[PDB]
């Protein structure tokens, strides 16, 4: 996995140059702006269990069908795993957030999911909407006024609903 | 590769945990650090030629055999002269990428694992890179934390080599 | 237990590496956040009897079954307000620990492993004691990144019910 | 394994109590000194080849028992795994530093080594000689004012010293 | 799915044996108790909605702050109350799979096998679901070795909650 | 694997159902008739030793060509390897005659065998071949009138050759 | 592990002879009672969780240095590790009961319990007094004249107990 | 030891398990059977030394040169008579705990286990020792379940030496 | 396949180095070997005929019985002499085959290994086998090491039957 | 694996048949001159480190991409394992001549090369004209009429070379 | 300790087997070998003073910097001459120890295995010690065989610092 | 494990000092006799399963108390457990005769011996008797005169004949 500065780094290797200002700029401007980074990830951390299971309540009521005897939803095992799927995809959201690279999400969570889905029959259209609900969670959590200065993260929620976005196309 | 950010991460997901205060402190101590050595790392990059063509002069002094011997392994012609500094510039070019990933990941990775098997293959004396990078030590001219970390990886490399 | 400088040491341990740049600056992440975490766990603890008291009697008025119902998993009678008071008290000495070692490993080994185990065997609800934490969350009256931190651990521990 | 701090909590909850007024301070003064400590580690860890060789290179001219045929540094893989053992013990040593904590060495490092040699038909005593060779120099090395900002680091030099005593006096 | 039949097929199976006496008195022990347990079955089928619907009545009834407080896991509302009855039916449902079964394979299947994660995750408390099984085992009106292997079922279920 | 209860009552789980009176007395007619399906089983593990042996000795009879030399049933270890395959496929009918479902048989014996055979180059022809020949054998074992109470095992008899069936089709 | 019968071909096995009529007899009144051993194993078991929870809560207000700050009971962890440990010991003591015979409880249970506790600084008489308290109470449900055909069950009550004791004797 | 109850506990057992009505069947089967088994155990132990003697001569009958052909391995002898007399009472000893236990265990453990080795070193052919074990099926005089467990262990044991 | 040179390279290839002077050893024992063997080869192979008939008239006088009991197991008519033929010059072949080899592979391989369900299944005797083995040891009139090394592999494979 | 007598041995069971004199005779000519073979392994073996280091030399002087920056012999792991290569695959071809029969090279080397090669990525018509560099120097080498018996080793020389040919198109 | 007889008999263990005439045959040619190591080991046991001086020179008049640079790993001094002249003489000891027990088994465990650590440590050049190695291969003045296997020995000695 | 000559080089290498000539022609006449050695394993290699047969057969006559119901020979798994040991100790026997040296038979198969047959309850002494039966029967199929060159073959017999007796004593 690559984290902001090994990505450019790993990239400066292969042209077997040092990195020019512009590319180290580009990574100040990043350590600049890490304190609202950390506080994005502390938030959605911190209301996991509540990002998740409004989430996967919303989707059900939605979706009817996933949860009736017969679906991929019904029987507590596959209930138990739905929501694991939900909270894993959310922690490695998270994960790239952090790392300021979407490598260990693509890497360790979206690589192959698609085909799982398939295999197993689960409905990735189903976990996609499922998705696209912790997302608005998320942001309207990380966007809240409240208990924090004052300030700009409108390019930082840009770039966290991009993760958000790459995971479920990743599934569609 | 080992830098603060992608260990804190791998812990975490080895232990299937939500990233903590823990690891978010990780991050604050890297980003401390980065103010530094991203500064460091610009310095030594404008001075680069300056401290690789000078560098192997002072191998050439401590070892002047290297310069007369005949054999592919030495500098005695253009072509050996030639990889020597190409070999130091690497070395000069793995430090720069750990002070901007803020740990000796690139260096491991690019340069330090195998190593020793080359040494051995192409008969070149580990002794001859640690003059070198000797000679980097105490020539980049740096100050304060860029100093420190930068000496810390060119000590590193030279640990590595005895 | 999780905390930034054992992590660091366990981490270098099964690499079988001395301490590099990387874990100096996690090192420098926990000593930064030490200032704050140490002044938060102070403040929890000379305001702890009125906080742990508030919790309890929140929980009582969420959750009014609790104290008319007989049942030694209630608190209808002296005993069990007695058993509930001690038992928020555990999880807000367990907050200040965390404080202190800058890390969510005291709350972890002391509290959090077994705690399912626990509650479903004497039926307590873990919706009474997420009431609890809101509670104190609501009330410590701190400030900075002292609340932020402390707030983190709070949250951790209902997350951890949830 | 405890660090400074977790030593402090384990030691509260085995009472029940909360952390004292007074010991939080000193916890204080401790974290105020943080940047001394952390030059220790690095200024060892730098030079810990230097410190091995120079001190087995010393430790062999005083008893060249060890390295006659039939000694137990004799052949390469005695010499070497001997080598080892010092890097080894050095190694925990900085970790003891950097935790502020022996609990690192005495468990993982110098558990049972007493034993070990005594079965193995290595001379502790020596080992002890070589642990000392490495004391001296790696307290020369922290206390060089050469390129560091001034102050006392004497305290630190002190508990330093102290880990590497333990190492010695265990395999004696 | 744990059954007499399939588990005497497992174990032979696993140890690369033909099937002897013991399993064969195995299938005996089975096809007796089958007798019984087809006919609770058909029992419990037949008095299914009155069972239901009494279940849920004596949990509304034993815990009154489940139809008075607000929230998705409580029943204040009728979805909440037609939930609550749909749960009920399952566990009566899966109880008739395991008489039918001779096992409790069925409903550690479909139901057992991550209840944990269910009712943390959604806030319902076991203590409901224990107080509609016991409903249910005082009233299905069985006798005879029908009744007391059904009893086992539901006592199974309420273990597997405490 | 499900056995013939586990079967209709996984099917109707995922219709959401209790079980119809008309299934339910399905069921009830397999309880009164299991001492038959018991004794069949009885029967033929009792007599594996000769139905194999006599198989396949009857086997090499009608197609030398299968143990002359350079044949797949040349050398002692792949004549060994032919016995067990015998074997185990008779070892498997049994498990399913006892559990009255095939699942057992078609899961972990037949799935993938003629793959197998056709990779090695066994003809599965001939493994067929030896299965009717076993069909035939124990089919004759369990109609036997001697030492048993009497009574009709027709419909037995008929669910015991279908599995038989069953196997020789996956390997053809 | 043995059971009823197995535990008496193996002393017959040792001195080479075949059971006598008396041991074939003494093994036929206890076929005859089967019945009312299955109904005591039931019952056990369907209240295990009661049997546990209120043996233990019933310990710890007698023992409360066992759950103070501090004790062996301490912290969840401990808790948790002492509920299981309770329960394991019952489910033992019910496989005894099933099979006849002590030797699946003494070889998989007790065997090496007193030394384990020891060297954890757990104990032994407290275990026995949690112990006592299980026996108090399965005894009381085993004998419950509610619901169960009326008869004698005192002889299988001695036995039970005596299980129980076994344990209780095996750490205390 | 393969037998109903000790396989029943093992199974549950290794599934950390408490026993259920799965297991509680495999007895209720068990104890369906041993009426039969220990009174066929009581009848074969009546008839031992006449099954012992005629097994033995039916063996002889089939097989002359063993009673003639020198070698240790033969019965030409009164030495090698009393071995072989022995060795079919062992067969015929086990048997009758196998019916005792409900399973093949006892079979299994002191006789079946090793068998092989013991019949190549000593050079003793599995034919013969089959020849005794159809004599007894044939002559022990059993009815109903009895003969057919009793059979069902003589057959067992043949099959393993074929 | 059990031969020097084969047995030389692959413990050299399992510890994953070069062949040294110990394989080169190795080597050079077989090839001042295989003199006597390829010798030893082309004289049975030339006496083949005589000395499978020849073992087959030495089992049939040993054992009078393999050819009067009727059974597809015996040689009491043409089709099983014509089998016990066969398995003779099965035997024989391999034996030609270890000498030009120099090792027991190709009767290891080919013969040996599964031998025993083979016996078991069929009821074919090993000590006919043994009889057999011991007529063509007797027989081929073989001297030198050609003969010490024939020997040996006759030896063997009656080793591997008893 | 096969060595020249067992490679024989095979084709001579699956026809059923004895080797033929003129077969035998065949084994025997190899015997004969298996002195100048074990020279020919002694010779490359004991030059090993020179043939590969020379041919890596010259290899990467002919084609300088393989070690420029982006290249996949650049970076110290890249270049450990290209040698590492050339080392297995002149151990292998040792190994061949030493048996006399290339089924050693074949099955544990060559098998599956391409693919592996083709999916890092590393481009194998170089290996090919690596292999080709070793296979110049080792028949040098063999060939040396120094120091040794003067003799005829042509033909085991056209041997030796059909192996480094047999590795070369394996990969390219 | 590598050697024909040892691994002869390691393989057969590894396989429980017993030996055969393939370790036999490993064992001839050891013996027949053995003729030339005892020659070659003793030659140059008594040209050892001779061949020791004569190879340190070699060195010297190699890598004249060896003798006149500073360092306690060079030969300057008597000191750096005495341990350069003992580590010769520890190669041709264990050369000879290969010759007499007919593999590089004493070479690889008292001298190869570590080597790599202790010249990186110690700072000395692998290229010192194989100019060394090849003087005596060019002056120990053997002939035929005991030449030929000298000549591995010390070949394989280079290759392990190449 | 040594052989012959490596068990002299390790006693050389503890002095530092090359061989002498005397160790010299020594280790010469070693090799001189090598031919008998080799014939003496041969040989009862060749008659491994009569030798462990017999020496078993006369055992079991000798001491009955061992086959006895309740003995430690009685039971097939326990018959063949020391039918296989007896093998296994001359298995490493002959390999000591191979080597020239006892480590191989004192290392893998002595060492630790009657420590375990004391935990099973095996008589050792028994086991002592067994090998000294395993003795006398090899050392006649050595010593036999026919179809060989004739030769003394007396110190080797007497070599052999030390390994039986060390095997004896470590279970004794
Ligand atoms: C073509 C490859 C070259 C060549 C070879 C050649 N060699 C021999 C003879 C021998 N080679 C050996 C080998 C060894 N002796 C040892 O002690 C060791 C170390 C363990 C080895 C590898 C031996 C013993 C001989 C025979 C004795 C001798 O030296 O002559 C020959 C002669 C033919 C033969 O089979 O004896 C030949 C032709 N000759 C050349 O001209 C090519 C350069």
């Amino acid at each position: 996995m690559f984290d902001a500065f090994t990505k450019v780094v790993s990239q400066a290797d292969t042209r077997g140059e040092m990195l020019s200002t512009a590319q180290i700029d580009a990574l100040s401007q990043m350590v600049a702006e890490s304190n609202k980074r950390l506080d994005v990830v502390n938030r959605i951390t911190s209301n996991a269990s509540t990002i998740v299971s409004n989430a996967a309540r919303s989707l059900f009521a939605e979706q009817p069908q996933l949860i009736a005897p017969g679906g991929n939803a019904y029987t507590s095992r596959r209930m138990a795993a739905c929501l694991r799927d939900m909270e894993i995809i959310l922690r490695y959201v998270t994960y790239a957030v952090f790392a300021g690279d979407a490598s260990v999400l693509e890497d360790r969570c979206l690589n192959g999911l698609r085909e799982t889905y398939l295999a197993l029959g689960t409905p990735g259209s189903s976990v996609a909407v499922g998705v696209g609900k912790m997302k608005e969670a998320a942001l309207a959590i990380v966007n809240d006024p409240a208990g924090i200065t004052p300030g700009d993260c409108s390019a930082l929620a840009s770039e966290i609903a991009g993760y958000f976005d790459r995971a479920a196309a990743a599934v569609s | 590769m080992k830098t603060p950010l992608t260990e804190a991460v791998s812990v975490a997901d080895s232990q299937g945990r939500f990233l903590s205060s823990t690891e978010i402190q990780v991050a604050f101590g890297r980003f401390r650090q980065a103010k530094a050595g991203l500064e460091a790392a610009k310095a030594l990059t404008s001075k680069a030629d300056s401290l690789i063509s000078g560098a192997a002069q002072a191998v050439y002094n401590k070892f002047p055999y290297t310069t007369q011997m005949q054999g592919p392994n030495y500098a005695a012609d253009q072509r050996g002269k030639d990889k020597c500094a190409r070999d130091i510039g690497y070395y000069l070019r793995m430090v720069t990428y750990c002070l901007i990933a803020g740990g000796t990941g690139p260096m491991d990775e690019y340069l330090i694992a195998g190593i020793d098997e080359i040494n051995r293959t192409f008969e070149l004396s580990p002794s001859w890179y640690i003059e070198a990078l000797k000679y980097i030590k105490a020539n980049h001219g740096l100050s304060g934390d860029a100093a420190v970390e930068a000496n810390s990886y060119l000590d590193y490399a030279i640990n590595a080599l005895s």
